[PDB]
């Protein structure tokens, strides 16, 4: 489920973080 | 058989007339209620017809903004009347809407399919007219919140575009939130990503330079899965945004460590042969400071429009281009000096 995980990366503070992981995979 | 309804004319006295319609027919459905395509009994013309179920005791946001909406590139409510709801503390609100089954969508996935790209003559007529009505939406403080290639209506023979679907649109007051999972996903703002509760309407602004972005390139720019996938993406070309620059788009977002990936050059965002202008255009719409992309107005200003501008321009067709510089003082309010800069001398009555 994206929308929690979106919320929870964004509660966590590890959204930008997060994306540029999935930006080297 | 023929349907007759009494009804609000949408733009004018606040006094009845009856309304005759037929050929009615559902055309799209969903959650915000129900869409049927119709047929006037005595204008002949053809026209939408969207179906909310309403709480009697609120105001409807979509009612109360058509109202005050009048202007030549937004789609005009006819009029709307009431249905018995079923529960007795609710209504069918039906707004009668012009109807065009053309959008700059359909258009697009035609040349899109066609392999070719859509000429620029029409990408800076459709652009011009997105911004005119984003400017005169949002000098009532109202953000539309849902502008994509699918809301726009184009007039195949005019070139007239008109935007709608305001179901998501919202008059915004500063200090009071707003929802941040909002608008269409390929359109979405950074900040909305970034769960911004205190936005701006200038997240429309970041959605035209998508729209403007897909119209050059062929097909949507950040075509998201999700809404980290969304981010993912955006970064793909504007990189990481720069701690100022996040805390720009949500002033409560706290992220202490993450690498610092750096944007990619427009000019290869690109085909080749984008004119220039364009690109430059697209730069100054999709950024990630809020308050940094380019006003409706500005951008209806900007070098890319010039064309328009131009006495001897005509359609590929000889025809005539719509209106252009007709600006009101509401659609100017923003910066009423801009106004000698759009209104080219070769227009003044």
């Amino acid at each position: 489920d994206p929308h929690r995980l979106l919320q929870q990366l964004v509660l966590s503070g590890n959204l930008i973080k997060e994306a540029v992981r999935r930006l080297h995979s | 058989k023929v349907t007759t309804v009494v009804a609000t004319p949408g733009q004018g006295p606040d006094r009845p007339q009856e309304v005759s319609y037929t050929d009615t027919k559902v055309i799209g459905n969903g959650s915000f209620g129900v869409v049927y395509q119709a047929k006037l009994c005595d204008s002949g013309e053809l026209v939408a017809i969207k179906k909310v179920l309403q709480d009697k005791r609120f105001k409807n946001r979509e009612l109360q903004i058509m109202r005050k909406l009048d202007h030549c590139n937004i789609v005009r409510l006819r009029y709307f009347f009431y249905s018995s709801g079923e529960k007795k503390d609710e209504v069918y609100l039906n707004l009668v809407l012009d109807y065009v089954p053309e959008t700059v969508y359909r258009v697009a996935r035609h040349y899109s399919r066609a392999k070719q790209t859509l000429p620029v003559i029409y990408v800076k007529l459709y652009m011009y007219q997105l911004f005119r009505s984003l400017a005169y939406i949002h000098s009532f403080g109202i953000c539309h919140r849902d502008i994509k290639p699918q809301n726009l209506l184009l007039d195949p023979d005019t070139a007239v575009l008109k935007l709608c679907d305001f179901g998501s649109a919202k008059q915004l007051v500063r200090g009071e939130p707003n929802v941040s999972y909002i608008c269409s996903r390929y359109y979405r703002a950074p900040e909305l990503i970034f769960g911004a509760t205190d936005y701006t309407s200038s997240i429309d602004v970041w959605s035209a330079g998508c729209v403007l972005a897909e119209l050059l390139l062929g097909q949507p720019i950040f075509p998201g899965d999700s809404g980290v996938d969304q981010l993912v993406e955006i970064i793909k070309v504007l990189g990481t945004p720069t701690r100022e620059q996040i805390r720009e788009m949500n002033p409560n977002y706290t992220e202490f460590k993450f690498p610092q990936i750096k944007a990619h050059p427009w000019t290869k965002v690109f085909r080749p042969r984008t004119p220039p202008e364009a690109i430059a255009l697209c730069s100054r719409l999709l950024e990630y400071t809020p308050t940094a992309r380019l006003t409706p107005l500005e951008a209806c200003a900007h070098s890319f429009f010039d064309e328009l501008r131009d006495p001897n321009v005509k359609l590929p067709n000889g025809r005539d281009t719509p209106a252009l510089f007709n600006f009101t003082t509401q659609e100017l309010s923003s910066n009423p000096p801009l106004a000698t800069i759009l209104i080219p001398p070769h227009a003044r009555i």
